[PDB]
């Protein structure tokens, strides 16, 4: 009967959908590799999808995936076992080397642009009209690390112009230089800004940006990776 | 305690954003409404501008007419008494025409005629709004995903008050406009067709409804977990993968054996939700037209 | 066995128990102490399901069904064949769910990300425990819990609902359905929005989040934003399940009559309680 026909054909439809969906989700990270970086023998039952190309706005070119995957950076790690499946230990300083929870990806060294072609993120001092409209203003507050020591003071807020949102706090260090701290990793209090992921002595290590009025996607990743990595590596001080 | 990023700690405001232009007729956009500090703790504080074209005004007018038509009847049943209106608000109901009138528009106002009038406005309000979601995307050069996903919800709606009633032969098979009454209608519909739990499309539909909650819980939680690496900027992560996208993928790969991509997860999302009403409409359409009793059908499968 | 960018993330550390003892992967799967734990609880649980299958006399998946102890047994133990297996399996299920959540916490620590995922999962655990543990204990017997069977558990839903008339009238049940419905609506929109921007009309350039906000303001006069909509999806989902657990925890405990009658408090309010006319007068 019709009902039986409808339900059987639905399961066939659903099977094609799962197939489509799974291959679509293989546009990044594939093919699989062995721990040494060579192509793994078994890639699974699903084949790689045919390449698709994105036309990036503002003349930034195109992106085609799947495509040549490459870390484009040295990885300071070494095996801990003679077989597959075990952790790889940091050969140097995991924070400085950018491995583990402190990893960063080699994204384009350009800033993200808004719908009009302007830098999406700008320090507030350079953003006409922007002001703190609610909640405690962090500008001027001392910054404390997980070791309960003061590492600096907030001198500005970097904001997302098109989304009117605070993304980073610019902090001035003892030596007069500044660093950016992800808004999501700080706790703004009445008389201070608390940073649980880093100890005062690690702030100097936060990657610096090359221009004082803009951050590139590459710098954002290095900064955020570094700060998140403190949760595990700074622990011996927190 | 570390920051969870569920509520913003500091709000920042700048000049009202008039939005992108593309091929949008800027003449039809209203002015920017006020800013809400309340909403600003959770999402954007800006209210407006809204775009009101011909189709928009058409839909909004039909919408109110549908709404008011029901309201008139509710007042009529309350003997125009304000106290009664509030007391029995949930019990009032604009029922469809009796079976006798079948699929005709001859039924008297006090017996389904008014129901037909209201249904007419709703039909116009909804479809014109559909065209609106399609045109608003075209004016901005965006894909038509929202309009197609909306069509799926429209499907179940069309089937419940239009398609099935036509195939059954009378408007009496449609849903009445009433808070408690449409609930009673739902319970009855099940009892009358055997038990809906035996309808395979109903079970699939529940699957996707439950799955939508599971997936959004998963997705929302994931993005917030990697917002410390700018994970919510999903479009740029699609164009130039960051550590937020890699960590998000690896969390799920290490947990359940497989994962998605920043773009892929949204394809899973759009379908999981769309299938809820897609399979649902099929299950309801087949009830009473092809299958009288799902229990019986389940015993044979034909 | 590894995604192209995976190696740099597979470092030691993050475990909550056993130091480096179980700190390794099996294929794409991370193990950890809790990986071992859920395997244990799951295997044991499946074994007891099979045993229950023989005692019933069927290996048909659509027929297998492990029932809880009959009401007469109250909140005490029962013979395996009569509710005991159900009690042990429930212990195993709970053990597997909690272990799975703690395993996610370890995966979060190694990756340096937030704990929002396992946190959200705990809400599902909670709904389950409400049905097989909290409500039953409050009612006095494991017998009120639901049976583990594909179709039998639907019968339970059906019988339990009708025990109070049309369950549609449970007010907390109404709130819950609203969140479920709204969540699906929101998930469809979020999915459609991001895709329509990443995949614009053929030949055109990728749209920006600016077009995403503009699109919704044009449509309904408001846009919650990219961060806000992920916050919203998390909230609609957790709320749907929170109110679900709530509508059942009050049923059969503080309220055990027909749910439709509960609405009489509103209609019998002194003021309009007698004004003739309307539906209730
Ligand atoms: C009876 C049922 C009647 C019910 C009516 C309700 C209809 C519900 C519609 C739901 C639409 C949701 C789709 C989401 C989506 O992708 O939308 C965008 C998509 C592209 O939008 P765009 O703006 O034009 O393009 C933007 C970019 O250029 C391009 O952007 P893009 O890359 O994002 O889009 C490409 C997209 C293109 O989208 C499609 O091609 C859509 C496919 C339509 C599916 C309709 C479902 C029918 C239900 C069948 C169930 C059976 C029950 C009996 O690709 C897919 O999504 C792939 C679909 C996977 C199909 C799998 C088929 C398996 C067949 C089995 C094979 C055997 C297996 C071997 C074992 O829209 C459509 O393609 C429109 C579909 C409308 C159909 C209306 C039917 C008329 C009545
Ligand atoms: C690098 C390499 C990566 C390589 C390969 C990766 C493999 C990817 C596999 C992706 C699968 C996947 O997403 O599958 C799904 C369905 O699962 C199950 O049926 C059942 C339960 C079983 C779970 C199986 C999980 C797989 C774990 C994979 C390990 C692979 C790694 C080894 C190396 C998931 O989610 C499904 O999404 C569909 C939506 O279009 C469909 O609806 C399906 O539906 C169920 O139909 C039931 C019928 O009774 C119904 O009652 C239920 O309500 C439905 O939800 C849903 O479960
Ligand atoms: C929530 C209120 C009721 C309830 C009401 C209903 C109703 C009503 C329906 C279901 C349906 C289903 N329910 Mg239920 N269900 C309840 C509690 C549970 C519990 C539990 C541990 O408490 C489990 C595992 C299930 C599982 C299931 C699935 C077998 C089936 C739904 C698929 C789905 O998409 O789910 C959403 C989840 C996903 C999409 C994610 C993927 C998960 C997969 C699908 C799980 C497969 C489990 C497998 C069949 C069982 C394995 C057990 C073995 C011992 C290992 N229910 C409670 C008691 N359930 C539907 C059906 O068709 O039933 C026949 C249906 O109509
Ligand atoms: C006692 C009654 C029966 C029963 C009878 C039915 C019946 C009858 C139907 C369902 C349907 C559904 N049931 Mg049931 N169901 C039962 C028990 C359950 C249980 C359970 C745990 O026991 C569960 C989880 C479900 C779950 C579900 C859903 C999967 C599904 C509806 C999807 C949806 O999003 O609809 C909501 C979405 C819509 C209606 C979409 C259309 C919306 C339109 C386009 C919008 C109009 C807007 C208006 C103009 C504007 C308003 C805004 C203004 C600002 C005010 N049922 C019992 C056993 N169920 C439906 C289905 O699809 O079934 C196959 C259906 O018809
Ligand atoms: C799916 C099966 C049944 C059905 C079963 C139920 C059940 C069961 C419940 C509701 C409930 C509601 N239903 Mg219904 N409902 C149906 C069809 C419809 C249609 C339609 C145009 O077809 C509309 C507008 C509604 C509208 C509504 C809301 C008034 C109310 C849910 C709040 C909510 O979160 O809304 C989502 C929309 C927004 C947030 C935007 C505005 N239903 C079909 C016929 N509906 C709930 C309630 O509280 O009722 C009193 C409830 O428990
Ligand atoms: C005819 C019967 C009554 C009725 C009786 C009931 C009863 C009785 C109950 C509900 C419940 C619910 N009803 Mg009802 N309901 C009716 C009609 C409706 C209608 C409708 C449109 O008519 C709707 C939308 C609903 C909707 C709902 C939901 C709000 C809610 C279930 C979701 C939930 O709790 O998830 C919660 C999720 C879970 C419990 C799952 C937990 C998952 C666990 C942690 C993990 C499992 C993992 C698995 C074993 C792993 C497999 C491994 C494989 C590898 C995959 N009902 C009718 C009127 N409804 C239930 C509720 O509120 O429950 C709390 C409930 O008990
Ligand atoms: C996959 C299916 C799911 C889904 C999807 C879905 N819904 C959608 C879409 C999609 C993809 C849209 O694009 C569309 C939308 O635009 O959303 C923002 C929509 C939509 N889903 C809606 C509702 C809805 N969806 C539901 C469900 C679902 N939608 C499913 C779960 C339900 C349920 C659960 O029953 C409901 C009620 C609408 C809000 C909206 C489409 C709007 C519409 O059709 O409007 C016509 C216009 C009117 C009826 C206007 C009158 C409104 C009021 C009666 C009057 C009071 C307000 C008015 C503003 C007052 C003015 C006063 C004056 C003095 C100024
Ligand atoms: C943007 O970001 C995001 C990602 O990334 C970019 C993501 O990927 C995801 C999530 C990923 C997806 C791929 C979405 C897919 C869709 C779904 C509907 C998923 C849910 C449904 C399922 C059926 C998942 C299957 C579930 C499980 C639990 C499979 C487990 C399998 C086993 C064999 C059990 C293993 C058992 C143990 C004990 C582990 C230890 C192992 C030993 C050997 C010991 C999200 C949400 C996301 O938002
Ligand atoms: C304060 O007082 C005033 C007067 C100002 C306003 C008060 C208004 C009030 C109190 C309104 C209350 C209304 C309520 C509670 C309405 C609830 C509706 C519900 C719960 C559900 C609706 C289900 C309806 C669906 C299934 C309807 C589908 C309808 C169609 C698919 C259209 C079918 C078309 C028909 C019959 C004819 C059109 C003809 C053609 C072909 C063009
Ligand atoms: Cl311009
Ligand atoms: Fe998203």
């Amino acid at each position: 009967d019709l009902a039986s026909l409808a339900i059987y054909s639905f399961w066939i439809f659903l099977a094609g959908l799962i197939y489509y969906l799974q291959t679509e989700n293989m546009r990044e990270g594939y093919p699989l590799e062995n721990e040494d970086g060579t192509p793994a023998a078994n890639q699974g039952p699903f084949p790689l999808p045919k390449p698709k190309t994105f036309i990036l706005p503002h003349g930034r070119g195109t992106l085609t995936v799947p495509g040549p995957e490459s870390e484009d950076r040295p990885i300071a790690l070494a095996r801990t076992a003679v077989s597959e499946g075990f952790p790889h230990a940091p050969t140097g300083d995991p924070m400085k080397d950018g491995v583990g929870p402190a990893s960063w990806v080699a994204r384009r060294d350009l800033p993200e642009l808004d719908g009009h072609g302007h830098n999406k993120i700008k320090p507030m001092k350079a953003a006409a009209g922007f002001h703190v409209s609610a909640g405690k203003n962090p500008i001027g507050l001392p910054v404390r690390g997980c070791d309960l020591e003061i590492a600096g003071k907030v001198v500005d807020i970097w904001v997302d112009i098109p989304e009117q949102m605070a993304r980073f706090l610019e902090v001035e260090l003892k030596d007069g230089s500044t660093r950016l701290l992800p808004m999501q990793m700080v706790k703004v209090q009445s008389n201070r800004v608390h940073v649980n992921a880093l100890s005062s002595d690690l702030f100097a290590g936060i990657p610096t940006i090359k221009s004082p009025t803009e951050v590139t996607l590459l710098e954002e990743d290095k900064i955020c990776g570094y700060v998140a990595g403190g949760l595990m590596y700074a622990a011996p001080k927190r | 305690a570390e920051y969870q990023n569920i509520f913003s700690q500091v709000q920042v405001r700048g000049p009202a954003d008039l939005g992108m232009t593309e091929d949008v007729n800027l003449a039809n956009r209203s002015g920017v409404g006020p800013f809400s500090t309340l909403l600003g703790w959770f999402g954007n504080a800006q209210l407006g501008p809204i775009y009101l074209g011909s189709l928009g005004v058409l839909s909004l007018f039909s919408g109110l007419m549908w709404f008011f038509t029901i309201g008139i009847w509710f007042w009529y049943q309350a003997g125009w008494n304000p106290a009664v209106f509030l007391r029995d608000l949930f019990f009032f109901s604009l029922e469809p025409p009796a079976p006798e009138y079948g699929l005709s528009f001859a039924a008297p106002l006090k017996e389904g005629g008014l129901w037909l009038i209201a249904s007419f406005f709703m039909f116009v309000a909804v479809w014109s709004w559909w065209g609106r979601t399609y045109l608003r995307a075209q004016a901005l050069g965006m894909g038509k995903h929202t309009a197609w996903a909306f069509l799926s919800a429209i499907w179940l709606w069309m089937v419940l008050g239009f398609i099935r009633p036509i195939l059954m032969g009378s408007w009496s098979e449609a849903v009445p406009y009433g808070i408690f009454s449409h609930l009673d209608w739902t319970n009855n519909f099940s009892l009358v067709h055997g038990n809906l739990f035996y309808n395979p499309f109903h079970g699939l539909s529940i699957a996707f409804l439950y799955g939508s909650a599971l997936l959004f819980a998963m997705h929302g939680a994931t993005i917030l977990a990697v917002s410390r690496f700018g994970g919510e900027r999903e479009l740029e992560q699609i164009a130039d993968r960051g550590t937020a996208a890699e960590r998000a993928a690896l969390f799920w790969r290490w947990t359940m054996g497989f994962n998605a991509t920043m773009e892929g997860i949204h394809r899973w999302a759009i379908w999981m939700a769309v299938l809820v009403t897609l399979t649902g409409g099929i299950g309801i359409l087949l009830s009473g037209t092809v299958v009288d009793n799902w229990y019986v059908w389940g015993q044979n499968h034909g | 066995a590894l995604l192209s960018f995976e190696r740099k993330y597979r470092v030691p550390g993050g475990t909550l128990v056993g130091g480096n003892l179980f700190d390794f992967w099996v294929g794409p799967f991370y193990v950890g102490f809790f990986g071992v734990a859920t395997f244990f609880f799951a295997a044991l649980g499946i074994i007891l399901i099979a045993w229950s299958a023989v005692l019933q006399g069927t290996w048909n998946p659509q027929l297998i069904s492990v029932y809880p102890p009959a009401l007469e047994y109250g909140l005490g133990g029962a013979p395996l064949a009569k509710g005991g297996l159900w009690q042990i399996i429930t212990i195993c299920a709970t053990g597997a769910f909690v272990s799975w959540a703690l395993r996610e916490v370890e995966i979060c620590r190694k990756l340096g990300i937030g704990y929002h995922i396992p946190f959200a999962f705990a809400f599902a655990i909670l709904a389950y425990l409400t049905l097989v543990l909290f409500r039953p204990v409050m009612m006095g017997a494991w017998g009120y819990a639901f049976p583990y069977g594909i179709w039998t558990h639907l019968d339970w839903v059906s019988n339990t609902g009708y025990t109070y008339g049309n369950f549609h009238y449970n007010p907390a049940h109404m709130i819950a359905i609203s969140f479920f419905f709204t969540n699906a609506l929101a998930l469809a929109l979020h999915g459609a929005l991001v895709l329509s921007a990443a995949n614009p009309e053929k030949g055109k350039e990728m749209r920006t989040p600016d077009h995403e906000d503009t699109f919704f303001r044009d449509l309904v006069g408001y846009s919650i934003g990219t961060l806000g909509i992920h916050r919203l999806g998390l909230l609609l989902s957790l709320s749907a399940v929170f109110f679900s657990a709530l509508c059942m925890i009050i049923t059969g405990t503080i309220w055990f009559d027909q749910w439709v009658d509960w609405w009489q408090w509103w209609v019998k309010l002194p003021w309009w309680a007698n004004i003739p006319g309307g539906i209730n007068g």
